[PDB]
């Protein structure tokens, strides 16, 4: 996972150190083609800095570094000011809240209901699944679409 | 517009909070093609945009070379259709003709 | 022959770390951070990010064996400061929690008392 890569990110590092530590000003008078071996690792090395940079989107990593410690500031400020809170200033209330806000919709949505009262069908029987229609997209089922359609109205507001 | 979604669901707030529709309307309009022209426009500017405001730059530039590719190709569309309706007299027999 | 070990390391390395960017720069860096609510993993997400691109501009520009290092080893540092900044906020949160706890114990002891 993450520690894993980071380690072998940390593998690639100092075999790129080593490099350094050798000197070939001395090789440059002997041969061209030892450099285009290197260079074309070189070549290699600064594609994924492009492709970082692409997903972002010397001088471009310059702009893109602030941009993401710009980012990695405000978070810890957030976490500092709702800390020590527990001229105007803005109050919001989502931050808050125990369960954090999700617009990733990656799946539909999904009743926050954990009790039915005044159920005539199985809180079981209405949590499920249904597959997708060729015509129409599958949806969760309201949970009391039945209660809905078959309970019986009071008397009096008829 | 996919961009302004993209933030508006990521910080959680609305589309119009992080961009107005007037003032995407100046980007569209005027175009600014560096960080200058994207921060001073019209009113004010909001806080989403003034922050990404390099990449609304950048956007632009990036914007701006797709649109100058279409305008070569389509002269040439045109030119075709008397060709066309050459192909049907070619086809259609010269003998034919003699004999109707 | 003895640089080749190195640039055959170097090279085998290189291989062996390319699936690996491309398996983590596969998904754009908001969508990602759109996909996880919470804001501390947020903050480890975007520390990785920055310490990743250091890393390897550092060792771009050690392959350019280019003259002066003080630029490249200051952005380095910059990531080493931040992500000590989100370390040190969390031991204080896990010092607050222990505490509460250790109060539960003491109550319980005095209950079997």
């Amino acid at each position: 996972n993450p520690d894993v890569l980071l380690s072998r990110v940390i593998n690639v590092v100092r075999a790129a150190s080593s490099l350094a530590s050798q000197d070939v000003d001395f090789y440059k008078n002997l041969d061209r083609g030892f450099s285009k071996d290197l260079k074309s690792k070189a070549d290699k090395l600064a594609d994924m800095a492009n492709e970082i940079i692409l997903s972002i989107d010397w001088n471009n990593f310059g702009n893109i570094m602030d941009n993401l410690l710009e980012m990695s500031d405000h978070s810890l400020d957030k976490l500092n000011c709702a800390i020590n809170s527990k001229t105007k200033r803005v109050e919001k209330p989502q931050l808050k809240f125990k369960s954090p806000i999700d617009n990733s919709e990656s799946h539909p949505f999904i009743p926050l209901l954990k009790e039915k009262p005044n159920a005539l069908k199985p809180l079981s029987e209405s949590l499920r699944l249904v597959d997708d229609d060729e015509n129409n997209p599958s949806h969760y089922p309201h949970p009391y679409e039945y209660e809905i359609d078959h309970q019986e109205y009071s008397p009096e507001i008829l | 517009y996919q961009w302004r979604d993209l933030i508006a669901r990521r910080d959680d707030e609305s589309p119009r909070f992080v961009m107005p529709n007037q003032l995407l309307a100046a980007l569209v309009a005027y175009t600014p093609t560096d960080v200058i022209g994207v921060v001073s426009l019209t009113n004010g500017v909001t806080e989403h945009v003034r922050q990404n405001a390099k990449l609304l730059a950048n956007l632009i530039r990036d914007a701006l070379r797709n649109i100058k590719n279409t305008n070569e190709e389509a002269t040439p569309i045109p030119s075709s259709e008397t060709k066309a309706d050459g192909i049907l007299l070619e086809t259609i027999s010269v003998p034919q003709i003699r004999d109707v | 022959e003895k640089i080749k070990p190195y640039v055959r390391s170097f090279s085998k390395a290189l291989d062996e770390l390319k699936p690996e960017i491309e398996k983590l720069t596969s998904k754009s860096l908001d969508e990602q951070l759109l996909l996880l609510s919470d804001e501390r993993a947020k903050l480890e997400l975007i520390n990785r990010y920055a310490y990743v691109l250091s890393s390897l501009m550092f060792a771009n520009m050690k392959v350019l064996g280019v003259k002066d290092m003080s630029p490249i080893l200051g952005e380095l540092k910059r990531v080493k400061s931040y992500m000590d900044k989100a370390k040190q906020y969390d031991n204080r949160i896990t010092k607050s929690n222990e505490k509460s706890q250790a109060e539960q114990e003491k109550a319980k002891n005095i209950i079997s008392n």
